[PDB]
C-alpha cells in the first residue's frame, strides 16, 4: 500500500497469531514491541531514550506478518507504550519514502 | 511524540 | 527522491541559513532539532522522557529545506540527542510510505 502520514501509519501485525497494532517508524533501526510472550532464548538489551535507558529482552528469528509481507527478524520486547516496526522488519517488507 | 526518542 | 531504508533515512535540512542532518520519521508526530541559534519568537514546553522531562522551545511557523523541499510547520529546539524530521513536516513535503 501507499500510505499517506496525516494520521499515524499505524497497522495491524499478526506475530504468534495474535493480532496487535504498531507503527512504522523509518526512524528505528529496531523493532520494539510492548511486553508479550514469545516462546525460546533471549539476550537482554539496553535501549537508549531521553534521560536513560530501557531494559527489553531480544528475541532473533521472529516471524511478523505486516500486510500480507512475512518478515523474519529480531525483536525486542520491552515496556514500550506503542508498538515500532523499524527499519530491520520495513527493508524486507519493501518500505521506502517518496516525496 | 517521538518514539525513538522515548518521548511520547 | 525515493529513500531506502538500508541505511538510517539521514537528510540534509537548512533552518535559519545553518544546514544540519536529520532522520526522517515517520513515527514521530513533531519535529525535534538539536540546540541552536534561531531568530524569533518561541513558547516554552516540557517534555517527560525516561529519567525526567527536558525543557524545549517550540518555534511555530518556521521555514525549513528538507533534502532541497520547502516546508513550514513547528519545529522544537532543545537537548535532543538526535534531530528527529517528523510527520508535522513530512505531509509538507508530500512524503508518503510505500511497499
Ligand atoms: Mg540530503
Amino acid at each position: 500500500p501507499q500510505i499517506t502520514l496525516w494520521q499515524r501509519p499505524l497497522v495491524t501485525i499478526k506475530i504468534g497469531g495474535q493480532l496487535k497494532e504498531a507503527l512504522l517508524d523509518t526512524g528505528a533501526d529496531d523493532t520494539v514491541l510492548e511486553e508479550m510472550n514469545l516462546p525460546g532464548r533471549w539476550k537482554p538489551k539496553m535501549i537508549g531514550g531521553i534521560g536513560g535507558f530501557i531494559k527489553v529482552r531480544q528475541y532473533d528469528q521472529i516471524l511478523i506478518e505486516i500486510c500480507g509481507h512475512k518478515a523474519i527478524g529480531t525483536v525486542l520486547v520491552g515496556p514500550t507504550p506503542v508498538n515500532i516496526i523499524g527499519r530491520n522488519l520495513l527493508t524486507q517488507i519493501g518500505c521506502t519514502l517518496n516525496f | 511524540f517521538v518514539p525513538v526518542l522515548w518521548l511520547f
